[PDB]
């Protein structure tokens, strides 16, 4: 009965910073010889990776970056410098007696704020002809995470049928995705003429919005 | 080198009982003991518990002690998990690791299980393109199930600016789009095409993005 209690939960740190992770122990896990904690990342659609074996020992083929440390009941993941890559969640591991893992850390990336790049897209063709008619709209490459999407038709704001899905942080520039799709029948698209998704996000004091009249083709 | 490759995605009706393997090369087999993990969406990890080959002895955590049943060949060189009684709640990824002599470390795992349990019937998508300095492209993908799907553009060319974001279940059918950003030059003077792949229809279908 050992119990391992991971912090934080979450961690926010500039590129270039230092992360440390924490992971504690009821009892000690180095009574017998060695200290029997492991640490582990891992990214989204991916397999955990081994870091850190025995508390201290890097494992093969992963940068000298990332460090472990502590013994008995203590023990520590340290990340420096940290990378874009570094986004990620962070796991502690003890065997022994009963195999238990960490609630494990999330940890994030901070960088600039950054508007969304909005574009907007009508139905396709092939899609009226089977008598729908969805309406696109990508919010790309931005920062912070938290972002608001309205739609509106004929300048007033529609709510049913509307489907979002967020990205991950990305590996490469720490920046967030963000898809909005509007779904009606052809019959109903074809009935209004202008269709909008605005964005409410932290870096302007008015939402970016992209609009188009179904009538210009 | 050490691999572990494990079976393809599963969809199985509730009340069923299903049978993944994790198949292992590059080591002898009966050496090593094999575990297994369940990872439910943008959770943690949970223990499952372990086979050890050379005996064929087993332990469970607690929570999968009526639920799982691990076992081996050791002449495939392969361990399976079969998961019985089967409801939703059971619908995850689930990861075989290899635990090493070295400190118990787990440093050789599977790419994962990906099981749907579900009483919905597999539907193929329909594929639409998304036509309109960087121009941005679109493909929406709707109507489709179980996952996966898989989309590329110019099969993997453009990989650089896309973003394929995670599919969204509706009415019992996941629905999701790609977009990709390519400098105004490019496009439309050289062909952008998304290809889907629905491995569970057997689905591989290109659109090229052609203006309006
Ligand atoms: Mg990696
Ligand atoms: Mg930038
Ligand atoms: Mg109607």
């Amino acid at each position: 009965d050992i119990v391992l209690t991971q912090s934080p939960a979450s961690l926010a740190v500039s590129l270039g910073q230092r992360a440390t992770i924490s992971c504690r122990a009821s009892k000690s896990v180095s009574t017998s010889g060695y200290s029997y904690m492991h640490w582990y990342q891992q990214k989204p659609g991916q397999p955990p990776k081994l870091l850190i074996y025995l508390a201290s020992n890097l494992e093969s083929g992963v940068p000298a970056r990332f460090s472990g440390s502590g013994s008995g009941t203590d023990f520590t993941l340290n990340i420096h410098p940290v990378e874009e890559e570094d986004a990620a969640t962070y796991y502690c591991q003890h065997s022994r007696e009963l195999l238990t893992f960490g609630a494990g850390t999330k940890l994030e990336l901070k960088r600039a704020d950054a508007a969304p790049t909005v574009s907007i897209f009508p139905p396709s063709s092939e899609q009226l002809t089977s008598g729908g008619a969805s309406v696109v709209c990508f919010l790309n490459n931005f920062y912070p995470k938290d972002i608001n999407v309205k739609w509106k038709i004929d300048g007033s704001e529609r709510q049913n049928g509307v489907l979002n899905s967020w990205t991950d942080q990305d590996s490469k520039d720490s920046t967030y995705s963000m898809s909005s799709t509007l779904t009606l029948t052809k019959d109903e698209y074809e009935r209004h003429n202008s269709y909008t998704c605005e964005a409410t996000h932290k870096t302007s004091t008015s939402p970016i919005v992209k609009s188009f009249n179904r009538n210009e083709c | 080198e050490v691999k572990l490759q494990q079976s393809g995605p599963e969809l199985v009706k509730p009340g069923a009982s299903v049978k993944m393997s994790c198949k292992a090369s590059g080591y002898t087999f009966t050496s090593y003991v094999m575990h297994w993990v369940k990872q439910k969406p943008g959770q943690g990890l949970e223990w499952i518990g372990y086979i050890n080959p050379y005996n064929d002895d087993t332990n469970y955590n607690e929570k999968f002690k009526g639920k799982a049943t691990l076992t081996s060949d050791k002449s495939s060189s392969t361990a399976y998990m079969e998961l019985s009684s089967l409801t939703s709640e059971d619908s995850a990824v689930y990861y075989c690791a290899r635990e090493d002599y070295y400190g118990s470390r787990w440093g050789y795992w599977g790419q994962g299980t990906t099981l749907t349990v579900s009483s919905a019937k597999t539907t193929p998508p329909s594929v639409y393109p998304l036509a309109p300095s960087m121009v941005t492209l679109g493909c929406l993908v709707k109507g489709y199930f179980p996952e996966p799907v898989t989309v590329t553009w110019n099969s993997g060319s453009l990989s650089s600016g896309v973003h394929t974001f995670p599919a969204v279940l509706q009415s019992d059918l996941y629905t999701l789009s790609s977009s990709v950003t390519v400098p105004s030059s490019t496009w439309p003077s050289e062909t952008v095409t998304c290809n889907v792949a629905h491995p569970a229809s057997s689905t591989k279908v290109d659109k090229k993005i052609v203006p309006r």
